């Protein structure tokens, strides 16, 4: 099981964008299609 | 979070991206909904189903989860099962 945190340093370091905090936020707050 | 957690997460969600050829947003919201377990998240993106025969979690839900209230948390529980109702207030903690 990944964490959430871990999962959002993760994201950050494979997005390589300076907007992957907004980006990961986005990601938790919208629903899955 | 210590780089060893990280190095082991980035090392499943890579492998997971070419497994089922996703990119990193939809693997990372994947596991988001399925409060970061792995075969869950895996069972899910080949099927679209967990394996557990629940639900993965919507913003609705999350929000519910934070409401002290008992007919919103028993509602939570016919939903999802005791079980993944506690791992979903560990994940979101």
């Amino acid at each position: 099981t990944i964490g959430m945190m871990t999962l959002k340093a993760a994201f950050k370091t494979l997005s390589g964008a300076q907007d992957s905090e907004a980006a990961f936020a986005k990601l938790d707050q919208k629903d899955l299609v | 979070v210590s780089q060893p957690e990280v190095g082991a997460a980035i090392k499943i969600i890579r492998q997971l991206m070419e497994k089922f050829n996703l990119d990193l947003s939809t693997v990372t919201q994947a596991f988001l909904k399925n409060s970061g377990e792995l075969e869950a998240t895996s069972a899910f993106l080949a099927s679209g189903q967990r394996a557990d025969g629940y639900p993965i979690w919507s913003r609705q839900d999350d929000i519910d989860l934070q409401k002290d209230d008992e007919d919103t948390r028993e509602a939570l529980v016919k939903k999802f099962g005791a079980q993944n109702v506690a791992r979903r207030i560990e994940f979101r903690k």
